[PDB]
């Protein structure tokens, strides 16, 4: 059967799961000729006949939650067919990140508190992630209050929960501060001069954080949504693209030069806040008119400094998502580790410089700028771990800059 | 309209090809390279020369020009 | 409208010309060697669209495809 | 000292003889900056520097009658400094083939009427110790001609023929006969040459080749032809006569004159099909190409040197070819002095089997298409201009014999038709 694919009430195509599952996709000729015109995914360009490509089961399969569980539960809810893209977006296909929408061929302080209300794994991987959909929902609110949409209109804000703990086979990490987390490092990030989304803390107390990819209408009357896809989409992917693959991507961006100076930058930043969750995932870029694209907003960003010590890790256990140079370690990693890495990237090594140098001059007016501009609420020992961990690091870069 | 990599470029390219459907024979036969050239092209931009690339423009009856909607 | 590797690198020089850069300054914005500058005002036939692209990020520009002056 | 070099009232920059005598020059910034903006020649492409190589030179000296002995009359008609390109042109260098207009620095009429009445443009065709026709009581008429045939150039607007004056542009290229070459090894009738290439024009545009319009013009005793220049036209509002850029072979590819030939040796065939690979109409212009190539051949010309092709200049530096011009068959000389079809070579080669051809007799179909090949033209398109000569060059030629005018020499029809209608029976043959 098939789901016609809108963007904005505006028509792209159609998606068919075919009679042995087969997941496949055709552009509308009207799409393809609309002053709008884009790819839907830089993985599936602008084309004419059946794209048959693994890329469009993988599109689709990377707009649903990751989660196995979060995905039974659509299926249980909503009496899904199974857990195949086509079906459990027959379901839920309707506000997704950016802008593709999916349609078959045919509120009150305490309801909130109550509204959001729902972890083992199996490996050894010292997961420390804010991606994750079980703990994130889009709300929606201009005014002073939260309120559920629903039809076809879209969310303004995702809200997240805390993780809680966590228990791998050989450690317990306890993330039952994430939101408190996650706060922080935006504003760190921000005050760095990183572009990330503005977040607020609510109160049960969650993240809410303003989407990038939703704005209102000109005459100010409709919230868009703006196409924008994850790295994993880019590629065509469900391995995995690192450094060069992201950095080779982002000389074809509208804003090359910018893009990749941020996003080089941006694994000096996770570096220095021990931010291990920087996986392909993790990345985006807007698709213009044309299928150009640019970088979105950094986000989903949380230090495991946090966790480490006491009934917590070791800091030998941190790796970057995408390592250097080959390097992961982040204890073992120095300004000259960057710099090869610049280097085999032909990266100008004098960028690379003005990174690590206004890193050097930066840091600590950031964290004190920071921590003048937190709650009275806030949890001390969320502030203590980052930023003793931070400097001490960051005296790294004091050695050479 | 704007366009920023050979990528970008291969498939806007493979798109004018189509919507003229030409097919990728029809086309290195206009200008006299092989049919591989042409598919090396649109599914491997990165290494085509800029010689064959305008020939391939040619073929598709296109020039290009250098430059400096609510979604 | 531009039709040959030629007339390309042409106008691109002139675009690094009347920015004043250099084209080491060139070189160095975009991290590659002066010599690959060199060889594609010299002679782009050869050029891989890659290369072109990194050159024209850094001078700035971007480029369409297409398909009044009284001469 | 320095050239302003203008285009159509746009000025586009100076050149500058050097203290030393070298040549370079240099575009204006305004003319970078301009919507009409475009190299003066391909090979000195659009900078913000001097330039000085040898490109330069070559430019200009192209501009230019290709014998020292026109050229030595230039300068006794107007006393000029000498007999180099940059002193020649500071006295002729107002029109010229293409658009380029010269005025000395320090230091004229836009349109300037001033006509002719027949005796007097008996004597203005009859000039020759005189350069160009350029009179001696005759200031403002100030024109440079390419080539080495004796020729002139005239406006014209309606029924009267006059002398241009001023920065005013001409219409008309005016030739004179050759006569009676006698090469060292040969002695050729060329005494006929207006009719002959009268002739071959009218063919050559039979075959719907792209060619000027000809007429063959008679003052007293004198018969001349007069061909319409593809390198001006009237503006929209019919109110200006503009002057089109456009360059040959030569300076397109900075080399001079006289290594011309591909014998000495100047670009043929396969350099100039990869250049019209570029060209605004790359598959037309490279079939047409091919196509004259052919024509030649059957036509018996000797002397399509790359000197006798050219490309317009269109803004922002893009090209296609002009139509063809200067025209000869050989043909008309066999027979009474020795030489044969046997005798007569293409001035571009062919591919053979190993090395070129380029005896006309020699020449079959199948060495065209193995340069086609070579040259990645493709051979389907190569059939289709053998065969499409094969089919209508018997018809073309009868076509051509009666729009003739009556008085037209016989001997010259008859040399070219039957040595047309011969090689082509090597077409019809396969076609
Ligand atoms: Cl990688
Ligand atoms: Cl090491
Ligand atoms: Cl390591
Ligand atoms: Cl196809
Ligand atoms: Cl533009
Ligand atoms: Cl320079
Ligand atoms: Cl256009
Ligand atoms: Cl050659
Ligand atoms: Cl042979
Ligand atoms: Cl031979
Ligand atoms: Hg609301
Ligand atoms: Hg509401
Ligand atoms: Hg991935
Ligand atoms: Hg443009
Ligand atoms: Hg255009
Ligand atoms: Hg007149
Ligand atoms: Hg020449």
């Amino acid at each position: 059967p098939k789901l016609v694919t809108w963007m904005n009430n505006q028509r792209v195509g159609e998606l068919t799961k075919l009679a042995n599952g087969a997941h496949t996709f055709k552009y509308a000729p009207e799409w393809l000729a609309s002053r709008y015109a884009r790819p839907l995914s830089l993985s599936l360009p602008l084309q004419r006949g059946n794209i048959t490509s693994d890329a469009v089961f993988n599109f689709f399969d990377n707009l649903l939650p990751d989660s196995p569980i979060v995905r039974d539960r659509i299926v249980k809810r909503y009496h899904a067919k199974s857990r195949q893209p086509f079906d459990l977006l027959s379901e839920i296909g309707r506000d997704s990140v950016g802008a593709v929408t999916l349609i078959p061929e045919d509120l009150t302080e305490a309801r909130l508190e109550e509204v959001l209300t729902a972890m083992i794994r199996e490996e050894n991987d010292f997961r420390i992630s804010v991606a994750g959909a079980q703990e994130k929902t889009a709300l929606l609110r201009i005014g002073n209050d939260w309120c559920i949409p629903k039809g076809i209109t879209p969310t303004t804000h995702i809200i997240k929960l805390p993780i809680g703990e966590i228990r791998q086979p050989n450690a317990t990490l306890d993330l039952s501060q994430s939101v408190d987390n996650e706060y922080y490092c935006l504003l760190l990030a921000k005050e760095l001069g990183l572009n990330v989304p503005d977040a607020e803390i609510i109160k049960v107390r969650a993240l809410a954080v303003e989407r990038f990819d939703r704005r209102w209408n000109a005459e100010r009357t409709v919230l868009l949504r703006l196409p924008q896809e994850d790295m994993c989409q880019t590629f065509g992917l469900p391995g995995g693209p690192g450094i060069a693959r992201i950095m080779a991507f982002l000389m074809g961006s509208s804003e090359a030069l910018k893009d990749r100076y941020d996003f080089m930058k941006f694994q000096v930043f996770q570096w220095l806040i021990g931010a291990t969750d920087g996986h392909a995932k993790n990345f985006s870029v807007f698709i213009q008119a044309g299928g150009s694209y640019r970088l979105t907003p950094f986000y989903d960003i949380i230090s495991a400094f946090p966790v480490l010590g006491g009934t917590g890790i070791h800091i030998s256990d941190l790796k970057l998502a995408m390592g250097l140079n080959k390097k992961t370690a982040i204890d073992k990693i120095y300004p000259r580790h960057f710099l090869a890495t610049a280097k085999v990237l032909r990266f100008p090594e004098v960028q690379m410089h003005e990174i690590l140098s206004d890193f050097a001059r930066m840091i600590p007016a950031a964290l004190d700028n920071v921590k003048t501009s937190l709650p009275t609420d806030f949890p001390e020992n969320v502030v203590t771990a980052v930023e003793s961990n931070v400097l001490r690091l960051h005296g790294r870069l004091s050695r050479e800059y | 309209q704007k366009i920023y990599s050979p990528t970008q470029l291969a498939n806007a390219m493979k798109l004018v090809r189509q919507q003229n459907g030409w097919t990728q024979s029809e086309l290195a036969k206009k200008i006299g390279i092989k049919q591989a050239t042409i598919s090396n092209f649109e599914n491997n931009p990165d290494n085509t020369t800029l010689t064959t690339f305008f020939k391939i423009l040619q073929s598709l009856e296109l020039s290009m020009t250098l430059c400096d909607l609510e979604w």
